RNA sequence: UCUCUUACUUUUAACCAGUGAAAUUGACCUGCCCGUGAAGAGGCGGGCAUAACACAGCAAGACGAGAAGACCCUAUGGAGCU
RNA sequence: ACUGAACUCCUCACACCCAAUUGGACCAAUCUAUCACCCUAUAGAAGAACUAAUGUUAGUAUAAGUAACAUGAAAACAUUCU
RNA sequence: CCGAGCCUGGUGAUAGCUGGUUGUCCAAGAUAGAAUCUUAGUUCAACUUUAAAUUUGCCCACAGAACCCUCUAAAUCCCCUU
RNA sequence: GAAAUUGAUGGCGCAAUAGAUAUAGUACCGCAAGGGAAAGAUGAAAAACCAAGCAUAAUAUAGCAAGGACUAACCCCUAUACCUUCUGCAUAAUGAAUUAACUAGAAAUAACUUUGCAAGGAGAGCCAAAGCUAAGACCCCCGAAACCAGACGA
């Protein structure tokens, strides 16, 4: 998916990350990058030298239980399922932009 | 409501009473006693079905058989319309033919 | 008012249908997409006798590994250990 | 069988601190297999419900229901315990805080009927509560006025939000 | 009777969740309940904040003066942690101060002021030790700890921090459990102010500008119930600032708080915070 | 009654639990609360599709009103964003929209010099050179 | 379900990220028993792993109690107050060292619905969109059909 | 009887008080028009209408209640009679 | 040009949408053998699981506080009157 | 409640007919006909399921499959390659 | 469906809708034969929180009553109860007021799986050209008008 993103922003991704919490990450495909005066538009991406944006893995979980139940009519079809999607929060430490332009 | 309130009072189980303690004891009699006596001779039951087993209508004719002339005049009753039903049910009814 | 008699799309007298522009456009492209097919299914690369027999044994070793696998079908082994480790659900601490 | 009611008036609470408001005096009082249904019975208790003990015996006094009388020996009853026994220094100064009606323990009879067919009779019994507090009756919830209405209309205007986004 | 134990087992489970949940028990301190050793509890406490607390130090700051009398008197029927909070609390002020100096160097002293007030007053300090656990370990004579109590050996935890590991450490670890507090937080929700028309006609007459001039940018259903009304402040015909509102006065006071915002520096798109 | 059932409460439950916030009977009486559950799984199953295709109306929406405000159409727009090679979704754009309204003025501009490029391409059709903003970057 | 379920926004505890992150998981009970099926996989892991668990995350006091148990548990009490109680009965050593370890990375807020997937305390940086914006001012602020 | 119905008394009725059934009832937050459809919609599609509840009447509908249709057919199902 | 599926791609995970019928993996509770000892485990058994049979028994609803039912009048409650 | 009483018993009569047939989860799964006092059913085929053995299964290149009949269809069968 | 012939000490039971119909063949019903119930729970001593239904607390536009949601109960959008039967049912086809309890898959042949022994197996009999022995694992409930026997009835 595609995230708009602050400094100090909170970002669920729905799945697992293979990183242990408050490890520090790099946000590598930034589609964009905007200030008060001026945005910067990738085609379709930003340069590396360009943009950095910077988070850490705050927390992992499971996601609240999920019901997929499957149901039909006059067939005794019925069906229940339980399912939890794991989770990451991350949060947006920094966002910065260098003069290369 | 189909719940009871309050704990059944605790049941104890005395694991090493008599008959748990001894149970199994002299089921090789056989094997380990030259065959004297089979293990069969060790139930304790009824006279019908001493080291026998048997479907329901198989058990019946036997119980008929055995002890019929001794059993009472309504318990007989039962039994033979019991045989009768258990006759006509498995030689008459089932899914498989 | 205006009533189909029966069941619509069915009877004798059926709800009229009309194609819309855009069906005509979906079945115009249709059409170019399979007359692009039918000119490049008109161009083979070899002929029949060429061809013939070019393939046979990468199939037949195809379909030798189909029978070695039928015919590979067989109770699997058991161990020892997997018996035993069954004692295991006693496995108390001292 | 529930007796729950009666015995609400044996909590003892512990002593007040000096600086503490007077906790006003609560009495429950109750009545038993009453030979009067439940649903009638309801509409003297909503009928009683909130006034002051003065008040709702007048009223009973001059209702003519069957229950009128009923709970009005309930009520003076009540009122004559809490005296006595609550530590209620006036018997003018006690309100209904509570009073319902309750289904009772009820007789099954036979009805018969033109052809042989009969229906089943039930002889209702209902049971009869009260709390009295202490303390003049708490002032009707008065109509909310146009004022407020718009305020309220207003506090739900500016409590949305753009849902569905960043 | 039916018989058998486990479902009866668990209707007396769930009779006594229900019956805790209609008759809650009154709140009881960590120490109380199970499964609690002191000594572990704060090494992990320690660790946990990732800084070389000194333990002796550490014990010190979690005791409180009114745990001493409540004990003295249990004992009828130690040393406080007074120097530490006071070390504490003028540490965290200074580099409170230090840090939202440099970080709004056109911030007035009383903004500063009320700023540092905030991030070291009793409701955020008490929510910081809460979600911290300082509580848990806090040795008080009564619970709920009271958050005045709260407050007072939070800072004596930043006093102890500061005299194991020094003002470089301290510095860090209030910027990030107090200076964090303010994120997402307003200018005027941390600072409260009356008159902001007059704060910022003070500030433009130091800063020798003329005096603002309200003006109506824009409106809308000015005669009805819910009115729109955009009123901007110009000086010498250049807006400064603008503000939407209800009513006009209200709007010209909102624009006054987003002149002020502006001017010191504390604008809703200000640069964050450096971590 | 050798073996009779002893958790039918918990068994009731599990589905009460589930029916309590209903109005009526059908959330007390299992017979009935079994049913409206049931229903209620199913509909929250199939609602997830429908939350996704909500989700991208509603995100299409608010792009068209943006893009009316600044003079274009939402086919205009997306359209000539592509052309531009930004690849900004819906809801990204409708976030945009919302949120950073001089960003969305600059991305309706861009689409809108887009569409003007490929406007003057189409009534001058030949080799005239390709306009500015519609060059496509290359990847290999 | 959405609807008879509570939900909650995308929050952290104490913005745990910003400054340093801080692990919020603080106290790992483990009730155990020597004998009984059930805690088989309680036991191993409490003999192979529960070290090493510890000494990875010196930030949680694990409180290892072995007493007569039908049912293993462990109880996760985390920074905010949280309490988590799980079961470990007839579980592996590896279904157990997985809760542990996901207990140990999550917070301690309710599982529940999440209302949205992000949270940011500064959504907008270039002025939320009100409907002034891109609407242009005319001449002395005259409104529509207002003569002078 | 009716043209052609009217007046009055009693019972019934409605109100107050006491006592207090029956069939029925999947749940109902129980509207109208047109079209659709298991071939006659309160629940479906398009429209229209629409604060909330009582009380008394009415019998157009809920294919209304009632009797597992007695008509008709079938069953290698019965029975009566010739 | 755009909109538009559970089609396809995308991040992660995948046994997890056909009636009758068929194969398989688990399993609630009960008892027995050993365990276990705030609710259990490995096995052996069986009256072993109910949103449905105009199902049976019991409770309470709906219809409904409805249909229906009752006591000639005054009085000293002697008595008289209709 | 007499086309032949009522009660008990044989009797749990029988019913190709109607109704019902209770935990979780996955998977495969809708196929020609023949006979039948038989077309409301059943048995055998066909289809379907499971397990096992083996090797060819499907698609299909030429070549090939009738005159009657003057013409006379979409196709089919067979079929190596692939 | 034979015969000759052969030889032969309690409970993995129920525990008040269960187990006897049974507290009793009593009450009650029928002229009679005959049919046939229900239920009780304190304590060592009485010489001491949970079904349905309601009430607390009636109701607000719109609609299988829920879901997606939402700051927000409703308002917005999506959604034609279930079971049975059928070619096909929201069907204006059946059943169901609702709660509690009870209420319905019995088994051989032959195969398959797993042991044991092995040209033999089996604790006489029986089978055997790898078989034999042992175990596991598949076969429901309610409903007629009827028929016959013996009683009871003018
Ligand atoms: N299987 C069985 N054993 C019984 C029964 N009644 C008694 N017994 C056994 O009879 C034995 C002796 O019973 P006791 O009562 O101790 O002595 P008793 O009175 O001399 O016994 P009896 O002579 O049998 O009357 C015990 O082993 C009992 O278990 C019964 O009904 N069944
Ligand atoms: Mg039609
Ligand atoms: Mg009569
Ligand atoms: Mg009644
Ligand atoms: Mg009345
Ligand atoms: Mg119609
Ligand atoms: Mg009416
Ligand atoms: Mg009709
Ligand atoms: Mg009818
Ligand atoms: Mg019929
Ligand atoms: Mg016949
Ligand atoms: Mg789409
Ligand atoms: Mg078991
Ligand atoms: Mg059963
Ligand atoms: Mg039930
Ligand atoms: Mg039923
Ligand atoms: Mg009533
Ligand atoms: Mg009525
Ligand atoms: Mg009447
Ligand atoms: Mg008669
Ligand atoms: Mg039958
Ligand atoms: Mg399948
Ligand atoms: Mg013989
Ligand atoms: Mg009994
Ligand atoms: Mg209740
Ligand atoms: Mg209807
Ligand atoms: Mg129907
Ligand atoms: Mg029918
Ligand atoms: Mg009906
Ligand atoms: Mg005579």
């Amino acid at each position: 998916r595609q995230w708009k993103v602050t400094s100090e922003d909170l970002i669920l991704i729905g799945n697992e990350l293979d990183l242990a919490c408050g490890e520090r990450i790099r946000l590598e495909k930034v589609l964009l990058v905007g200030a008060d005066n001026f945005t910067l538009l990738g085609k379709p991406l930003l340069g590396k030298d360009l943009v950095r944006v910077e988070a850490t893995v705050i927390e992992k979980t499971e996601s609240w239980p999920r019901i997929i139940m499957r149901f039909r009519k006059r067939k005794n079809f019925k069906k229940k399922r339980i399912v939890t999607t794991p989770q990451t929060v991350l949060r947006i430490n920094s966002i910065e932009i260098a003069p290369c332009l | 409501i189909g719940i009871r309130l309050t704990l059944p009072p605790p049941k104890v189980v005395d694991r090493w009473n008599e008959k748990r303690a001894m149970f199994g004891v002299y089921d090789n009699i056989g094997i380990l006693g030259n065959f004297e006596k089979h293990p069969k001779e060790l139930i304790r039951g009824p006279i019908w079905l001493r080291g026998w087993k048997g479907n329901e209508l198989q058990r019946c004719i036997r119980k008929r058989k055995m002890v019929g002339s001794r059993m009472f005049a309504d318990d007989l009753h039962n039994l033979n319309k019991r045989i009768r039903y258990l006759y006509k049910h498995f030689n008459r009814h089932g899914k498989f033919r | 008012r205006g009533r189909i008699p029966g069941r619509q799309w069915i009877g004798k007298h059926r709800r009229p249908r009309f194609v819309s522009l855009r069906a005509k456009q979906n079945m115009i492209r249709r059409l170019e997409i399979e007359a692009e097919n039918h000119y490049w299914l008109s161009m083979p690369y070899m002929t029949r006798e060429q061809e013939r027999g070019h393939a046979a044994v990468r199939r037949r070793e195809a379909f030798e590994a189909i029978k070695a696998a039928a015919t590979s079908k067989f109770p699997p082994h058991r161990f020892i250990a997997d018996q035993l480790d069954h004692l295991n659900v006693t496995k108390k601490w001292s | 069988i529930s007796r729950k009611w009666e015995k609400k008036n044996k909590i003892v609470y512990p002593p007040q601190l000096p600086g503490e408001p007077r906790r006003p005096a609560e009495i429950y009082h109750c009545r038993r297999q009453i030979k009067y249904s439940k649903d009638k019975m309801w509409y003297l208790a909503k009928l009683i419900r909130g006034m002051s003990i003065d008040q709702a015996l007048a009223q009973l006094e001059f209702n003519d229901k069957k229950g009128a009388k009923i709970i009005k020996e309930v009520l003076l009853e009540a009122q004559d315990m809490a005296v006595r026994d609550h530590n209620v220094e006036f018997r003018s100064n006690l309100y209904i805080a509570e009073s319902t009606s309750g289904r009772g323990q009820c007789l099954k009879r036979i009805r018969y009927h033109g052809r042989g067919r009969f229906g089943i009779m039930e002889k209702v019994y209902c049971h009869y509560f009260v709390k009295l507090v202490e303390g003049p009756p708490p002032p009707p919830e008065p109509p909310k006025t146009a004022v407020a209405h718009a305020k309220e209309y207003i506090q739900q205007l500016r409590s949305r939000t753009i849902v569905h986004t960043l | 009777v039916k018989k058998g134990f486990r479902a009866a087992f668990r209707f007396q489970k769930e009779l006594e969740r229900q019956r805790l949940l209609r008759c809650p028990p009154p709140p009881v301190r960590r120490s109380e309940k199970p499964n609690w050793d002191y000594h572990a509890e704060i090494q992990a406490f320690g660790h946990r904040l990732q800084e070389n607390f000194s333990l002796d130090l550490l014990k010190t700051a979690f005791v409180n003066s009114c745990y001493i009398k409540s004990e003295e008197a249990k004992r009828q029927q130690l040393k406080s942690n007074q120097e530490l909070s006071e070390q504490g609390t003028s540490f965290s002020q200074t580099c409170l101060t230090q840090f939202l100096e440099d970080e709004y160097p056109d911030m007035p002293t009383e903004g500063i002021k009320n700023l540092v007030d905030f991030l070291t007053g009793e409701e955020v300090v008490c929510h910081v030790a809460r979600n911290l656990a300082v509580e848990q370990l806090t040795l008080s004579e009564e619970f709920p700890v009271p958050p005045a109590v709260l407050q007072q050996t939070f800072f004596a935890v930043i006093g102890a921090l500061l005299q194991s590991s020094g003002p470089e450490r301290t510095a860090l670890f209030i910027r990030d459990f107090l200076i964090t507090q303010m994120t997402g937080k307003e200018l005027f929700e941390m600072w409260k102010i009356i008159n902001p028309m007059g704060l910022l006609v003070e500030e433009l007459k130091k800063r020798n500008v003329s005096a603002p001039e309200s003006r109506l940018t824009r409106q809308s259903g000015g005669t009805t119930a819910l009115p729109l009304y955009f009123v901007g402040l110009y000086c010498d015909k250049k807006l400064i600032a603008e503000g939407p509102g209800e009513t006009v006065l209200v709007a010209e006071e909102e624009a006054a708080r987003v002149a002020l915002r502006k001017l010191y520096g504390f604008t809703e798109n200000r640069r964050p915070w450096n971590y | 009654l050798r073996n009779r059932v002893t958790d039918r409460y918990f068994r009731i439950q599990e589905v009460l639990k589930h029916a309590r916030h209903f109005r009526g009977r059908k959330n007390r009486c299992y017979r009935l609360a079994v049913r409206t559950v049931i229903r209620a799984f199913v509909k929250c199953t199939k609602a997830r599709y429908l939350k996704k295709k909500n989700m991208r109306t509603l995100w299409i929406n608010r792009i068209t009103a943006a893009s009316q405000e600044h003079g274009l159409k939402y086919p205009a727009l997306i359209g000539n964003l592509v052309k531009c090679q930004v690849e900004l979704n819906r809801k990204v754009l409708a976030d945009l929209a919302i949120y950073e309204p001089k960003t969305f003025k600059s991305l309706a501009a861009l689409a809108s010099r887009r569409r003007h490029e490929g406007f003057a391409a189409a009534l001058g059709d030949g080799k005239e050179p390709e306009g500015i903003f519609s060059r496509v970057v290359q990847y290999h | 379900t959405a609807r008879g379920t509570p939900s909650r926004f995308l929050a952290s505890v104490l913005h745990n990220g910003l400054g340093r992150y801080v692990q919020q998981l603080q106290r790992l009970s483990f009730s155990v028993s020597r004998d009984g099926a059930s805690s088989r996989g309680a036991r191993e892991f409490v003999e192979r792993e529960v070290i090493d668990f510890a000494r990875r995350n010196p930030g949680v006091v694990i409180y290892v109690n072995s007493r007569p148990c039908c049912v293993p548990r462990v109880v996760a009490e985390y920074l905010n107050g949280a309490v988590r109680e799980e079961s470990i009965h007839c579980k592996s050593v590896e279904e157990i060292s997985t809760l542990v370890q996901k207990l140990a990375d999550q917070s301690g807020l309710d599982v529940i619905r999440i209302r949205k997937p992000f949270h940011t305390d500064n959504p907008s940086i270039q002025g939320q969109w009100h409907p002034f914006t891109n609407k242009p001012t005319t001449f002395r602020g005259l409104r529509p059909r207002e003569v002078q």
